[PDB]
């Protein structure tokens, strides 16, 4: 597993902040927290991870991948997130309800500090989105927001076929 | 705990209908209904579903040689009188009793007759969803209607005594707090839960 | 300690120590050919509601609450006659610095009264589908409005007696959740799901929400619903 | 629940539920006569560092970090050739009202780049012995300075890929500690401990420290080191 630079927006790419998905405790209910195209060999989010780097040496590859989401708020913070997966070619949910009617998990951070997905298909696309089912409830007024870290690795027997020059020189 | 059983609580006679008619539109009628008497209604409404047979006893008196009266029962879906001489008074599928003054009062038994498996006391739905005025009407609760006439100037008075028998009930409910407003609905005036006191402490 | 429950393509998390209330002691079972459908047995999570110090309570009518919910909602339209049981999971997100207490109750045949005695309540006032209706703290006024004053649960009874129906209490001091299993209850074995609401879910605070200064001003309440043993009339030749 | 560990004349306390990471799955073992020394197998606790909302991270080079540490530090001078493994205990002191997350990683042969491309970094910028060096949030500028911008871990790699090396995460929400067992790793069985740093310990925040109002503004981080199976060249006639 390596840390995925999900928040790789302009101005964040040059900092450690690229890895830190912000969570606004008082955001609009049902809004999207984050999301991305699920492509390990092309997406800027995944193509520089340990998995992403290895696969850039091969012309063709396939297998499943594992995505781990870790919540880094205070011990006494609670609330729910909706982690949804959109199969290849299905586009991406536009609302929380649409995401809810597809394949997903409700992640209650008060019970589980992390949640793990294994995508049945990753090849040389699909989407991951996360929605604010609830706000984040805390016992006290804090100085800043909460962060989510995302990790990626190969999930099962992953295959590659033909070696090529890396595109990163 | 014998007086607490469902059968002892509900299997008791009540006067549910009082009416008069003359022997000179001169006929009486009553749609069988369990929401006409507040005490009967409040006990039955402590349940959501019920099955029972109905015993009906008729106390008939009259005032100004032998008077004969006809009491007709029209099952759900049967022909209905509109007139004292309507053909429906002679339908073979509408049972009737012929009784004369001086004998014991007429009595008949009507079995559970819904096509559902129970009568419902409450219905969170519509007879037809296209008509909002049908909210709360469950057509499966049609128990039939009674019609009363003299056989052939006097005034007759009829008291109908109703008694549920072999009563089975399901899904208990809170007793009503509010007074009843109408027989065709559950409408109420918002009401407090109890009588008040002057302070929360004892003495 | 923590249990992961997966139905179909949806997963939720509950605690292993959570209690389950099975209404009337009866588990849902399967029952003029009839066709079962297991393709709808997944969790449908409703939009959450926010519990404020002044909230009077919320309600949902069930066959209707799921009427827009994907395939379950579609079977209600393709078939004309059917039945189903439900598992209802109700959870609160609150800190140890929050206090309050809810009654979570499912009421069969919850026929509701109208604000105007002479009228009957309209269809939207009775149910807004997946959107919760709200109980009032005052008397309701309108011509087709549901009399929603919470004190009478909208039914003309005292609200403190709703405990006669399958229910669970949520005292934020000790628990933040409830699970209710509701069997199919009716006078007939199958019915038209668009002309009748088998039961209503009501969530009523009995102890107002409050909290320490600096704590979040509201508590989210989430309702997740999982149909069981759904059956519908067959649509084929004999 | 709580375990007391004594080595030599020093004692520390750890939790029984704490996890231990054994780098590369290998435990340290013993290996031209060579003399073992167990007199140095005690815990050496380094001065703690304070974690602020803006801290970029810290690092230590190990053979050097313990060079002034009593007898271990002396054996490095009396012997010219030797080897050792280490157990590293990293702990945080934080309340339940604090949040944040650290990566605690040990990196073999962590050769670091210079702020000036044409030059090589000086010895002090690479290591300040028992005193931690600090990563920068900005680009470093100097002629002999180590390029310490944390984003590249000072090595020219992305920092998110340091997880390839033996490591443990500390998420204050779930744990306040890490234990890493580092075997001796080199191209040769024994070396000169003053001309080579076998590994570097890096502590890098990935989720900034923050806290509720009124809580302590910083979190102390303590690093305790216990050498194992130390061996040095013999100093006697054959």
């Amino acid at each position: 597993d390596s840390v995925v630079p999900v928040n790789n927006t302009e101005g964040k790419v040059m900092s450690i902040e690229a890895y830190q998905i912000p969570v606004q405790s008082n955001s609009t209910n049902g809004s999207q927290v984050f999301g991305f195209p699920l492509i390990p060999g092309a997406s800027s989010v995944l193509n520089r991870t340990l998995l992403g780097e290895i696969l850039n040496y091969y012309t063709h590859w396939s297998g499943s991948i594992k995505l781990t989401f870790m919540f880094c708020g205070s011990a006494m913070a609670t609330g729910k997130f909706l982690l949804a997966y959109s199969p290849p070619g299905a586009g991406a949910p536009t609302t929380r309800k649409e995401a809810m009617l597809g394949t997903h998990v409700i992640w209650d951070v008060g019970l589980q500090s992390s949640c793990v997905l294994c995508i049945p298909w990753i090849s040389q696309g699909g989407y991951i989105t996360c929605w604010y089912q609830t706000n984040i409830v805390v016992p006290a007024d804090t100085q800043s927001d909460c962060k989510i870290l995302c990790f990626v690795s190969a999930c099962n027997d992953f295959s590659v076929r033909m070696l090529k020059d890396t595109p990163f020189i | 705990r014998s007086e607490s059983t469902v059968e002892n609580f509900l299997c008791r006679s009540a006067c549910v209908y009082y009416t008069t008619y003359k022997n000179h539109d001169n006929f009486a009628q009553w749609v069988i209904n369990t929401r006409q008497v507040a005490q009967l209604r409040r006990k039955l409404e402590m349940f959501t579903y019920a099955r029972f047979d109905l015993e009906l006893t008729f106390v008939i008196t009259s005032s100004q040689p032998v008077l004969t009266h006809q009491i007709m029962y029209v099952p759900p879906g049967g022909p209905v009188p509109t007139k004292i001489n309507s053909y429906s008074w002679q339908t073979s599928t509408n049972p009737s009793v012929f009784w004369t003054e001086g004998s014991a009062p007429p009595r008949i038994s009507i079995p559970f007759i819904s096509i559902g498996n129970a009568y419902s006391m409450f219905y969170d739905g519509w007879a037809r969803f296209d008509k909002q005025g049908t909210y709360g009407i469950n057509t499966l609760n049609n128990m039939g209607t009674l019609y009363m006439r003299h056989v052939n100037p006097i005034v007759s008075t009829v008291r109908i005594y109703f008694k549920p028998k072999h009563v089975k009930t399901w899904v208990p409910r809170p007793p009503r707090l509010c007074q009843y407003q109408k027989a065709g609905n559950v409408n109420f005036e918002p009401s407090g839960v109890t009588e008040g006191r002057t302070e929360i402490t004892a003495m | 300690r923590v249990r992961s429950i997966t139905l179909g393509n949806s997963t939720i998390t509950t605690q292993e120590c959570a209690n389950v209330v099975v209404g009337y002691g009866t588990w849902p079972t399967y029952l003029q050919p009839t066709q079962p459908d297991v393709a709808t047995c997944r969790f449908y999570t409703l939009e959450s509601v926010m519990w404020q110090q002044s909230s009077p309570g919320w309600w949902w009518k069930f066959p209707d609450a799921l009427s827009n919910m994907g395939l379950f909602g579609q079977n209600m339209q393709y078939h004309y006659l059917g039945r189903a049981g439900y598992t209802l999971h109700v959870q609160c997100n609150a800190s140890k610095f929050h206090q309050g207490c809810l009654l979570v109750v499912c009421v069969p045949e919850a026929e509701m009264g109208c604000a105007t005695i002479a009228n009957k309540p309209d269809q939207k006032s009775l149910s807004n589908g997946e959107t919760a209706n709200v109980f009032d703290s005052q008397n309701t006024s309108g011509q087709t409005a549901v009399q929603a004053n919470v004190i009478n649960a909208g039914m003309g009874i005292g609200v403190g007696n709703l405990t006669i129906f399958p229910h669970q209490w949520i005292n934020l001091r000790t628990n933040n959740s409830a699970t209710i299993v509701m069997p199919y209850v009716n006078s007939v074995p199958m019915d038209n799901m668009f002309r009748h609401n088998n039961f209503t879910l009501m969530i009523i605070p009995f102890a107002p929400l409050s909290y320490s200064t600096g704590a979040t001003t509201y508590v989210p309440i989430t309702v997740t619903v999982a149909p069981m043993c759904a059956e519908y009339n067959g649509l084929r030749l004999a």
